[PDB]
C-alpha cells in the first residue's frame, strides 16, 4: 500500500534529482552556463539521464567521497 | 535541421515533447492497468 | 496615345512599354513603385497574355462544340454546351474513356511540366535549355521576353521577324484575347443566368429579339 | 491616391531567431542572467512598439498576427464543426430539440472519467454543449454531418490560409507605412465589402439555404428525408412552393415589386411561436438592409478618386456649440499609433459583445436558444465576459497611447489637451458619483438587511415596502410593448416579448422569454451595475488621465506605462502606475461583470426560465424570489447562492461531476491568486535565496539565478489567477445549475 | 423595367436628374473628353444617387397612391 | 480524514512556521538587504530596484504569516466543529465518509450547516439566528474590504485623494471649510496593518456566526 510504491517513488524521483543535479554539474563549468538552462544539449542530457538508473549508489559513494556537498 | 534542434532543445519545446510523452506513457499505463491502489507485483 | 479611360497616375507607367498600353489603370494595379507577390506592373502584363491566350483557347473552344454541333459536323452526343460536359456535373457529365478525376490529374501532370518550366523561365530567362529534357530543351531556352518567348516550339514560323510586325501582332494578340476574356466572362454568366449554352443564347437573341436580357436571374 | 505600397523579403524566414530566444529586443537577446527574463521575454513578446521604433516594422507584425489570430480562429471553428459532425448527436438534436441535450465532446474512458459521458439523450454518451453551436447549425439548415465535415475542412484550409497569408505579408511580400496609414480605402471596403458583402451573402444563404430547409423542420419532417440547399438552388419548383415569390425571379428585384417578395422577407416582429427563435424571414430581411445599409456606407470616404470625404477633412472642420475647434490632429494620432486605435476598436468592440448578450438572452435568434437554458446563460455570460475584458483592455491600450504615443510636439490634439488640464474635475466628479453610486444601491441593500433583520419588512426598499420603482424603464417596456400598433406599424408584433403583453412563446415544457418584469429589486440592481460600471470607469480613465503627469509623479512618462512604483516616497507610489489601474480595473470589471451575471441567471429563473403547464401557469425555476431575496444580500448568499449551488455539489456523480470539480479548484485557484496580491517580491526572494542556499549545498545551483516575480509580474500573476478562479467558479456554479435544472 | 410606367419615368428622372446636378448643378484624374469634368467616377455617382432617389420615389409611392 | 485534516493542519503549522521564522532571521538582515536592521522592524518596503523589494521587512513576513495563521486555525476549527457537530448529531459515519474529500467539506459542512444560518432572516420572517446571520454578512464584507488594501495598493489612492483635494478647494460653499490635517492616503505597512484587520476582523466574525448559529440553530 504504502511502501513498495514509496520506494519506487524514491527511486524514480532520485532518478530525476541525480540526472537534473548530474546535468547541472556537467553545464556548470561552461562561460554562459545559463544559455544551457534554457536549451537543454539533448545529446548531453539523454548521455546524463541513464546515469541516473543506478542513481542510488552513485549518490551513496558521492555522499562518502563528499561529492554530493559543496565546500562553498 | 540546423537551428532546429536548438529550438526544439529550448526549454518550452523540450518540456511539452517530454511531457507529452511521459504523459502518454502514463495514459498508456493506466489503460493497461487501470484503477490501481497497490502495488502487488512485490 | 489612344487613352480609354486614363488617368492622372495611370499615365507614369503605362507610356508605350506594352502591348495595348490605352493607359487604362483607373484602380492602379501596376504601379512600379511598392510592388511584391503577383501585383507586379512586369507580372501583371505575364497574367494578362496567358489569362487572354487560355480565354481565347476557352472561347474558341466552348462554342466550337456548339458552333458546330448545331450546324452538324460532330455527334450530338459530343455536341454539349461548356457546361454540359463534366465540368459542372450538378449541371451535366459526360462519360469520356476516363473518369473526369483521371482526366484532372492528366491535366494536372501535363500542365505541371508545361507551366512549372514557364514559371522558373519566369525567375531565370536562361533556363530551360540546360537540363536533359529529352532534348527538346534546345528550342524551349530561347525567352527574350518571358510572355513571348519565341523558339522552334512556340514559334515555328517567323511570324513577326521585323518589330514593326511583331509589335501589330502582339497588339493584335492582347485585342482579342481580351476580347475573348470578356467573352468567358459572358459565357460564364449566360450559362448562370439562363443555364443553356452560349450559342443557344446568341441564336435567341438573334432570332426574334425578344426577351434579350430581360430574363434576369430565371431558368 | 491609395497605391498598394508593399516590399519584397524583408525578413528572412529561417530558425536562426527561433533557436536564439529573446531575439526580439536589446536586453533580452542577451541570455538569461536571471529567471526574470523569461518572464520578460513572454511579457514583451507582442511588445512591438518596444521592439522596433517605426510604424513600418509594427504594422507589418501586427497585420501577420492579425493573421495568426485569423488561422487560429478559423482552426477552432474547424473544431467545433468537426467535433459537431463525429463526435456530436446533432442528427438526434434535430430530431428532438427539446429534450435531447445538445453534445458535441466526447472524453476517453481511461480514470473514471467516462462518467463525464453523461445521459445527454438520442442514444449518445458524451458532454452536454452550451456553445450553441447546434442552434447554429439549424439555423443554417445543416441536417447532416457531411456538411459539418466538409466545412471543417474548409476552416482548416482557410487556417492554412490565413497561415500562408500571414507568412507571406511578413516574411516574403509585406505593406508599408504607406498601406496602412491609409484608412479610407480600410473603411470603405471593411463597411462595403467585410461587413456590407458578408451581410448579403449570409442574407443570401439565409434566402436560399436557412429559410426553405427550417420551414420545413419546422412544418415535421425527418432530417434525413429533407431536401439538400443546392436541390432548392436548382430545382425552382421546391423552393418556389416553398414559397411561391421565387416563382417570378428576380423581375421582383429590378422592377422593384418587391411588395410580392414579402413571403420570405418579412417584417415580423417577435419570435418563432413554433421554435422559439427569431423568424429566419426577419433575419433574411435583416441581413440584407444591412447589407444595402454597409454597402452605401462604404462608399462615404475618399480614397483615390474625387468623391468621397477625407476623415481628415471632416475631423479639421466639425466646428460645433462645444469644443468643435477641436477635432485636429485626431488623424494624426490614429493613423500614427496602433495604441490609441486599438483601445478605440476595443472599447466598441467590447460593448458590442455586451450588446450581443443583451440582444441574444431577449430576442434570441437561433431556433430552440430560448428553451436550452444552458445556451442562453452560457452566451450571455460569456459575451458578457468578454466584453468587460475588451474595455479594460480598451483601458490598457488608451494608457499605452498616453505613455508612449503622445507627443504634444509634433501630435496635438485640442480636445485630448482639454481633457488633460481638467483631468482632476473628471476624476473627482466620477469619484463623487462612484460614492453616491455605492451608497444610494449597496446602503439600500444594507438597509434592506438590517430592516429584515430587525424583523422590519415594513421599513425595506422593497415592493411590499418603500418603493423604489424603475418608472422610466416600466415605461419603456409599456411604450415597446405598444410600439408596433402605432409607430412601428410594420411589424405585426413587438421587436422583443419582454416588454408585455399577453405573448409567452412556449415550444415544449419551456418558456423562453415571457415579459420581464421591473420591480424594486431590478431598480437596486441596476444601480449596483450603473454603480460598478461608474467604478471601473474611475479606476481606468483615471490611469488613462494620469498615466503621464500628476500632482505626485509629474514624470511618471519617463517611468513608463507599466512600472511598479516610485518608491515609499511621498507617503508611498505603489499603484501609481497607469498599469496597476487597468490591473485594479480589472478587479472592478469581475466585480461588475459578476454581479450582472448574477443578475441575469436568478431574473431568468425566477421570472422568465421554467415550465409551462397544461393548464397555462408557468413554473419558475427558483419561483419568481427575484422581487423579494434579490433586495437583500442575505438573500443573494441564501436564496442564490446557497440554493442555485445546491446543483454544483449534489453533483460529484453523473455527468456534471466535472462541473463540481472546477467549482472547487477554481475556488482555489482565485485564492491561489490571493498568494499574490498582498504579498511582496521581498518576502519570496528572501525565500528563495534560503532556498538557493539549499541548492549551492547540493552542487545544484541554477545558472538561471532564481529570482521572485516582478512586482508588475505579482500583480499580473495575481489578477490573472483571481480572474481565472472567479470566473471559473462563477462557469462550473452556471452551468452545472443550468444543465441540472433547465 | 416595363418602358414607359410609372416605375420607369420616375426612376428614369431621378438618375437624369441627379446627372444634372452633378454635370451643370450643385452637386459634384480620369481624364474624360466631357467638357468640364464629370469623370466616369462622378458618373456612378450621380448614377448610384439617382437610383437611389428612384427607389425611395417608387416605393414611397407603392406604399401609398 | 483525521489523518489528511491533522496533515492540513501540519501544512498550516510549519508554513505559519516558516514565514515567521523567516521574518525573523532574516529581521537583520539577508542578501537582498543587509541593512534591514538599520530601518527596523516595519518599514514599507527598499525600493523598486534590486528588482523589488515589496513586503521585505519582518513586520510583513508577520502580516503575512498572520493570514496563514487565520487559514491554519480555520483548518484545525472547521475539523473541531465538524467532527464534533456530527458526533453531537450522532452520524459520525458522515464525517467519516465525508472528510476525506474537499466537496464533503463545502457541501456537508459549509453548505450543509449554514442553512439554517441563512435563514436568519428571510423575507418572510426572522428567527433568533437573525444577529448571526448579519455578522456572518458583515464579516464577509469586512473581509472583503481587507482585499481593498491587500490588493489595492498606495498611489492609485493618494493620486485620487488629490483629486478630492482639488475638488474640496474649489467647490464653492466648502472653500469655507479647510482640513488641518492635509488628507493623505494610508501609508504601506498601514494599509497592510489595516486589510489585515479588516481580513481578521471577517474571519473571526463570519466564523462566529456559522459556529454559533449552526451549533445553536439545532444544539446537535
Ligand atoms: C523527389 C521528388 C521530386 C518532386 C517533388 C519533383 C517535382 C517536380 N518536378 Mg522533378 N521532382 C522530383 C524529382 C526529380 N525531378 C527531376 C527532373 C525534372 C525535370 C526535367 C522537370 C521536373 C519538373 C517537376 C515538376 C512537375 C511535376 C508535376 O507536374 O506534378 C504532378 C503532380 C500530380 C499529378 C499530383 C496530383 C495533383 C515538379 C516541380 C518539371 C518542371 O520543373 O516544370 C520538369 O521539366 N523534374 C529529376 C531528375 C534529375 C528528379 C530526381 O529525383
Ligand atoms: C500526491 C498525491 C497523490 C497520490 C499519492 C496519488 C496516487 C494515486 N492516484 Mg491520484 N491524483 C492526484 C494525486 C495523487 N494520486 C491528483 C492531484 C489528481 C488530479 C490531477 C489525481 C487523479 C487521479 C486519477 C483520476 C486516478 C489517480 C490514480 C492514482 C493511483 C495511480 C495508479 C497508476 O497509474 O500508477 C501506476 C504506476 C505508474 C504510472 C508509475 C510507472 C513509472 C514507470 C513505468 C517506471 C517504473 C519502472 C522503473 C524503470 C523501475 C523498475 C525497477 C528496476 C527493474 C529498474 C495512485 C493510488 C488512478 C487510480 O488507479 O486510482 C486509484 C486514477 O484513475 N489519481
Ligand atoms: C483549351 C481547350 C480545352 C481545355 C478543351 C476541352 C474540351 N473540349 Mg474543346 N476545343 C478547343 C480547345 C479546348 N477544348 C479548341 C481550340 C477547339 C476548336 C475545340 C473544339 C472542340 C469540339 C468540337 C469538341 C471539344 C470537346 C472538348 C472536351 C473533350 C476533349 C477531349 O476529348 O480530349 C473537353 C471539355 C468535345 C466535347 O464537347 O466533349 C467536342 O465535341 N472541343
Ligand atoms: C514556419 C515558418 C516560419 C518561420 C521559419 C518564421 C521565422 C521567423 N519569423 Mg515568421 N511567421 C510565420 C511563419 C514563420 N516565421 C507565420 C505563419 C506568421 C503569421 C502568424 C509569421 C509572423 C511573424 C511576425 C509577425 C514576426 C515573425 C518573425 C519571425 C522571426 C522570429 C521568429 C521567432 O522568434 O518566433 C518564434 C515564435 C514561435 C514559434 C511561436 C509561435 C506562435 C504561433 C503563431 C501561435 C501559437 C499560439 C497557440 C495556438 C496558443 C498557445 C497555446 C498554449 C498555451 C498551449 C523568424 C525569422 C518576427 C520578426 O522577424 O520580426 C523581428 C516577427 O515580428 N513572423
Ligand atoms: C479548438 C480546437 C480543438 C480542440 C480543443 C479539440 C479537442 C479535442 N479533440 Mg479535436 N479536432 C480538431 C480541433 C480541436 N479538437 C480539428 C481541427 C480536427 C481535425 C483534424 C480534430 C479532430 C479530432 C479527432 C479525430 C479526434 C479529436 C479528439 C479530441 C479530444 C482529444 C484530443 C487529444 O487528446 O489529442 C491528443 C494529443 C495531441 C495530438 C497532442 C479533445 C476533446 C479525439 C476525441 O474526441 O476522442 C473521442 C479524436 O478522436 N479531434
Ligand atoms: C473588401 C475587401 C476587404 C475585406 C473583405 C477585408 C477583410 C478583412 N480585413 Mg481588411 N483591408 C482591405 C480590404 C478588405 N479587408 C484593404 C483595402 C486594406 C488596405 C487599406 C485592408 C487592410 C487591413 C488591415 C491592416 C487589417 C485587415 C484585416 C481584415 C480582417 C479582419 C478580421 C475579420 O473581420 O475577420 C473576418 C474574416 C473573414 C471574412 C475571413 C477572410 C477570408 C478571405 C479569404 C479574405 C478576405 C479578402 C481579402 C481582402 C483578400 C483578397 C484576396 C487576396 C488573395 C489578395 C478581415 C478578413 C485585419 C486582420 O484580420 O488582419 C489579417 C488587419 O489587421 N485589413
Ligand atoms: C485586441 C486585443 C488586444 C491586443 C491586440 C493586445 C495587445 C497587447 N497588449 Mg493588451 N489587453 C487586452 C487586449 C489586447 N491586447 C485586454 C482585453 C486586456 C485586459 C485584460 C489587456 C490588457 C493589457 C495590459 C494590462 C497590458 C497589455 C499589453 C499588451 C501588449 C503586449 C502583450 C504581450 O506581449 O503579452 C503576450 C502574451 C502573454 C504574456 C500571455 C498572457 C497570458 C494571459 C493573461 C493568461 C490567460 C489565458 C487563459 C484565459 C487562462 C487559462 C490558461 C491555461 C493554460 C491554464 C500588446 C500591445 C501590455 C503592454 O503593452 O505593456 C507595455 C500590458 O502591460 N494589455
Ligand atoms: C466589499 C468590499 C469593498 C468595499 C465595501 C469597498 C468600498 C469602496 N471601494 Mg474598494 N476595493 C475592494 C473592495 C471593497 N471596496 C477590493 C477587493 C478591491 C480590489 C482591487 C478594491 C478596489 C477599489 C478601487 C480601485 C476603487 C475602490 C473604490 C471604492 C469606493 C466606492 C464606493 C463608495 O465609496 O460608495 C459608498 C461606500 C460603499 C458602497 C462601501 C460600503 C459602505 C456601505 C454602503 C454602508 C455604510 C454605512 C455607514 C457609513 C455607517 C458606518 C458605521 C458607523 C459606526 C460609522 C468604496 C470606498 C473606488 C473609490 O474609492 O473611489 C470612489 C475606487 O476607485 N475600491
Ligand atoms: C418624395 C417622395 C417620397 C414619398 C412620398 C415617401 C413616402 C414614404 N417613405 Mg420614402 N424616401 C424618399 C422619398 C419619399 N418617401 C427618399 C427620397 C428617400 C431616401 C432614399 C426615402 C427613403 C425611405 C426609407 C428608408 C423609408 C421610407 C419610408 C416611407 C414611408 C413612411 C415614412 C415614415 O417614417 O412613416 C412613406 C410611404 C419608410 C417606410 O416604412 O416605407 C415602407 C422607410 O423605411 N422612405
Ligand atoms: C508566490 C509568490 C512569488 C513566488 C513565485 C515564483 C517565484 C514564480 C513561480 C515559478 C515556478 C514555480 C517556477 C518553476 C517552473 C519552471 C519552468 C521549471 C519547470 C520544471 C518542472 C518544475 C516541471 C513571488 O515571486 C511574488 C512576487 C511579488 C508579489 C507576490 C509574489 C508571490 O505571491
Ligand atoms: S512596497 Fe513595492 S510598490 Fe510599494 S513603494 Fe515599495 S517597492 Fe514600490
Amino acid at each position: 500500500e504504502f511502501i513498495t510504491p514509496g520506494i519506487l517513488f524514491l527511486y524514480i524521483a532520485g532518478w530525476i534529482g541525480w540526472v537534473g543535479r548530474s546535468y547541472l554539474i556537467a553545464i556548470s563549468g561552461e562561460k554562459k552556463p545559463a544559455m544551457k538552462e534554457i536549451i537543454i544539449d539533448v545529446p548531453l542530457a539523454s548521455r546524463i539521464i541513464f546515469r541516473g538508473f543506478i542513481w542510488p549508489v552513485a549518490a551513496y559513494r558521492e555522499f562518502l567521497n563528499g561529492d554530493l556537498i559543496a565546500k562553498d | 535541421m540546423r537551428d532546429l534542434k536548438t529550438y526544439l532543445s529550448v526549454a518550452p519545446v523540450l518540456s511539452t515533447l517530454w511531457f507529452g510523452s511521459l504523459a502518454g506513457l502514463l495514459i498508456e499505463i493506466n489503460r493497461l492497468f487501470p484503477d490501481a491502489l497497490t502495488f502487488p507485483f512485490f | 496615345r489612344p487613352l480609354w479611360f486614363a488617368s492622372s497616375q495611370s499615365l507614369s507607367y503605362l507610356d508605350g512599354s506594352l502591348p495595348g498600353d490605352y493607359g487604362f489603370d483607373p484602380l492602379g494595379l501596376s504601379d512600379p513603385e511598392g510592388t511584391g507577390g503577383f501585383i507586379e506592373p512586369r507580372w501583371l502584363a505575364y497574367g494578362e497574355i496567358i489569362n487572354g491566350r487560355f480565354a481565347m483557347l476557352g472561347a474558341a473552344g466552348a462554342i466550337a462544340p456548339e458552333i458546330l454541333g448545331k450546324a452538324g459536323l460532330i455527334p450530338a452526343e459530343t455536341a454539349l454546351p461548356w457546361f454540359q460536359t463534366g465540368v459542372i456535373p450538378p449541371a451535366g457529365t459526360y462519360t469520356y474513356w476516363a473518369d473526369n478525376y483521371t482526366l484532372f490529374v492528366l491535366e494536372m501532370a501535363l500542365m505541371g511540366f508545361a507551366e512549372h518550366r514557364r514559371l522558373q523561365d519566369w525567375y531565370n530567362p536562361g533556363s530551360m535549355g540546360k537540363q536533359y529534357f529529352l532534348g527538346l530543351e534546345k528550342g524551349l531556352a530561347g525567352s527574350g521576353n518571358p510572355a513571348y518567348p519565341g523558339g522552334p516550339f512556340f514559334n515555328p514560323l517567323g511570324f513577326g521577324k521585323d518589330e514593326k510586325s511583331l509589335k501589330e501582332l502582339k497588339l493584335k494578340e492582347v485585342k482579342n484575347g481580351r476580347l475573348a476574356m470578356l467573352a468567358i466572362l459572358g459565357y460564364f454568366i449566360q450559362g448562370l443566368v439562363t443555364g443553356v449554352g452560349p450559342y443557344q443564347n446568341l441564336l435567341d437573341h438573334l432570332a426574334d429579339p425578344v426577351n434579350n436580357n430581360v430574363l434576369t436571374s430565371l431558368k | 491616391e491609395v497605391k498598394i505600397l508593399v516590399d519584397r523579403d524583408p525578413i528572412k524566414t529561417s530558425f536562426e531567431e527561433w533557436a536564439k530566444p529573446g531575439h526580439f529586443s536589446r536586453t533580452i537577446a542577451k541570455g538569461p542572467d536571471t529567471t526574470t527574463w523569461i518572464w520578460n521575454l513572454h511579457a514583451d513578446a507582442h511588445d512591438f512598439d518596444s521592439h522596433t521604433s517605426d510604424l513600418e516594422e509594427i504594422s507589418r507584425k501586427v497585420f501577420s498576427a492579425h493573421f495568426g489570430q485569423l488561422s487560429i480562429i478559423f482552426l477552432w471553428l474547424s473544431g467545433m464543426y468537426f467535433h459537431g459532425a463525429r463526435f456530436s448527436n446533432y442528427e438526434a438534436w434535430l430530431s428532438d430539440p427539446t429534450h435531447i441535450g445538445p453534445s458535441a465532446q466526447v472524453v476517453w474512458p481511461i480514470v473514471g472519467q467516462e462518467i463525464l459521458n453523461g445521459d445527454v439523450g438520442g442514444g449518445f454518451r458524451g458532454i452536454q454543449i452550451t456553445s450553441g453551436f447546434f442552434q447554429i447549425w439549424r439555423a443554417s439548415g445543416i441536417t447532416s454531418e457531411l456538411q459539418l465535415y466538409c466545412t471543417a475542412i474548409g476552416a482548416l484550409v482557410f487556417a492554412a490560409l490565413m497561415l500562408f497569408a500571414g507568412w507571406f505579408h511578413y516574411h516574403k511580400a509585406a505593406p508599408k507605412l504607406a498601406w496602412f496609414q491609409d484608412v479610407e480605402s480600410m473603411l470603405n471596403h471593411h463597411l462595403a465589402g467585410l461587413l456590407g458583402l458578408g451581410s448579403l451573402s449570409w442574407a443570401g444563404h439565409q434566402v436560399h439555404v436557412s429559410l426553405p430547409i427550417n420551414q420545413f423542420l419546422n412544418a415535421g419532417v425527418d432530417p434525413k428525408e429533407i431536401p439538400l440547399p443546392h436541390e432548392f438552388i436548382l430545382n425552382r419548383d421546391l423552393l418556389a412552393q416553398l414559397y411561391p415569390s421565387f416563382a417570378e425571379g428576380a423581375t421582383p428585384f429590378f422592377t422593384l415589386n418587391w411588395s410580392k417578395y414579402s413571403e420570405f422577407l418579412t417584417f415580423r416582429g417577435g419570435l418563432d411561436p413554433v421554435t422559439g427563435g427569431l423568424w429566419l424571414t426577419d433575419i433574411a430581411h435583416h441581413h440584407l438592409a444591412i447589407a444595402i445599409l454597409f454597402l452605401i456606407a462604404g462608399h462615404m470616404y475618399r480614397t483615390n478618386w474625387g468623391i468621397g470625404h477625407g476623415i481628415k477633412d471632416i475631423l479639421e472642420a466639425h466646428k460645433g456649440p462645444f469644443t468643435g475647434q477641436g477635432h485636429k490632429g485626431l488623424y494624426e494620432i490614429l493613423t500614427t499609433s496602433w495604441h490609441a486605435q486599438l483601445s478605440l476598436n476595443l472599447a466598441m468592440l467590447g460593448s458590442l459583445t455586451i450588446i450581443v448578450a443583451h440582444h441574444m438572452y431577449s430576442m434570441p435568434p437561433y431556433p430552440y436558444l430560448a428553451t436550452d437554458y444552458a445556451t442562453q446563460l452560457s452566451l450571455f455570460t460569456h459575451h458578457m465576459w468578454i466584453g468587460g475584458f475588451l474595455i479594460v483592455g480598451a483601458a490598457a491600450h488608451a494608457a499605452i497611447f498616453m505613455v508612449r504615443d503622445y507627443d504634444p510636439t509634433n501630435r496635438y490634439n485640442d480636445l485630448l489637451d482639454r481633457v488633460l488640464r481638467h483631468r482632476d474635475a473628471i476624476i473627482s466628479h466620477l469619484n463623487w458619483v462612484c460614492i453616491f453610486l455605492g451608497f444610494h444601491s449597496f446602503g439600500l441593500y444594507i438597509h434592506n438587511d438590517t430592516m429584515s433583520a430587525l424583523g422590519r419588512p415594513q421599513d425595506m426598499f422593497s415592493d411590499t415596502a418603500i418603493q423604489l420603482q424603475p418608472v422610466f424603464a416600466q415605461w419603456i417596456q409599456n411604450t415597446h410593448a405598444l410600439a408596433p400598433g402605432v409607430t412601428a406599424p410594420g411589424e405585426t408584433a413587438s421587436t422583443s416579448l419582454t416588454w408585455g403583453g399577453g405573448e409567452l412563446v412556449a415550444v415544449g415544457g419551456k418558456v423562453a422569454l415571457l415579459p420581464i418584469p421591473l420591480g424594486t429589486a431590478d431598480f437596486l440592481v441596476h444601480h449596483i451595475h450603473a454603480f460598478t460600471i461608474h467604478v471601473t470607469v474611475l479606476i481606468l480613465l483615471k490611469g488613462v488621465l494620469f498615466a503621464r503627469s500628476s500632482r505626485l509623479i509629474p514624470d511618471k512618462a519617463n517611468l513608463g506605462f507599466r512600472f511598479p512604483c516610485d518608491g515609499p516616497g511621498r507617503g508611498g507610489t505603489c499603484q501609481v502606475s497607469a498599469w496597476d489601474h487597468v490591473f485594479l480595473g480589472l478587479f472592478w470589471m469581475y466585480n461588475a461583470i459578476s454581479v450582472v451575471i448574477f443578475h441575469f441567471s436568478w431574473k431568468m429563473q425566477s421570472d422568465v426560465w421554467g415550465s409551462i403547464s397544461d393548464q397555462g401557469v408557468v413554473t419558475h425555476i427558483t419561483g419568481g424570489n427575484f422581487a423579494q431575496s434579490s433586495i437583500t444580500i442575505n438573500g443573494w448568499l441564501r436564496d442564490f447562492l446557497w440554493a442555485q449551488a445546491s446543483q454544483v455539489i449534489q453533483s460529484y456523480g453523473s455527468s456534471l461531476s466535472a462541473y463540481g470539480l472546477f467549482f472547487l479548484g477554481a475556488h482555489f485557484v482565485w485564492a491561489f491568486s490571493l498568494m499574490f496580491l498582498f504579498s511582496g517580491r521581498g518576502y519570496w526572494q528572501e525565500l528563495i535565496e534560503s532556498i538557493v542556499w539549499a541548492h549551492n549545498k547540493l552542487k545544484v545551483a541554477p545558472a538561471t539565478q532564481p529570482r521572485a516575480l516582478s512586482i508588475i509580474q505579482g500583480r499580473a500573476v495575481g489578477v490573472t489567477h483571481y480572474l481565472l478562479g472567479g470566473i471559473a467558479t462563477t462557469w462550473a456554479f452556471f452551468l452545472a445549475r443550468i444543465i441540472a435544472v433547465g | 423595367d416595363f418602358i414607359g410606367s410609372s416605375t420607369n419615368l420616375i426612376m428614369v428622372t431621378s438618375t437624369t436628374l441627379m446627372l444634372f446636378a452633378g454635370r451643370f448643378g450643385l452637386a459634384p484624374g480620369l481624364q474624360t473628353g466631357d467638357p468640364a469634368g464629370f469623370t466616369l467616377a462622378d458618373t456612378l455617382a450621380c448614377g448610384t444617387v439617382g437610383h437611389i432617389i428612384g427607389v425611395g420615389v417608387v416605393l414611397g409611392l407603392k406604399n401609398i397612391g | 480524514g483525521d489523518f489528511l485534516v491533522h496533515h492540513a493542519i501540519a501544512l498550516g503549522l510549519h508554513t505559519t512556521t516558516l514565514i515567521l521564522v523567516k521574518g525573523a532571521l532574516d529581521a537583520r538582515g539577508s542578501k537582498l538587504m543587509p541593512d534591514k536592521k538599520d530601518f527596523g522592524y516595519s518599514f514599507p518596503c527598499d525600493g523598486p530596484g534590486r528588482g523589488g523589494t515589496c513586503d521585505i521587512s519582518a513586520w510583513d513576513a508577520f502580516y503575512l504569516a498572520v493570514f496563514w495563521m487565520l487559514n491554519t486555525i480555520g483548518w484545525v476549527t472547521f475539523y473541531w466543529h465538524w467532527k464534533h457537530i456530527t458526533l453531537w448529531q450522532g452520524n459520525v459515519s458522515q464525517f467519516n465518509e465525508s472528510s476525506t474529500y474537499l466537496m464533503g467539506w463545502l457541501r456537508d459542512y459549509l453548505w450543509l450547516n449554514s442553512s439554517q444560518l441563512i435563514n436568519g432572516y428571510n423575507p418572510f420572517g426572522m428567527n433568533s439566528l437573525s444577529v448571526w446571520a448579519w455578522m456572518f454578512l458583515f464579516g464577509h464584507l469586512v473581509w472583503a474590504t481587507g482585499f481593498m488594501f491587500l490588493i489595492s495598493w498606495r498611489g492609485y489612492w493618494q493620486e485620487l485623494i488629490e483629486t478630492l483635494a482639488w475638488a474640496h478647494e474649489r467647490t464653492p460653499l466648502a472653500n469655507l471649510i479647510r482640513w488641518k490635517d492635509k488628507p493623505v492616503a494610508l501609508s504601506i505597512v498601514q494599509a497592510r496593518l489595516v486589510g489585515l484587520a479588516h481580513f481578521s476582523v471577517g474571519y473571526i466574525f463570519t466564523y462566529a456566526a456559522f459556529l454559533i448559529a449552526s451549533t445553536s440553530g439545532k444544539f446537535g
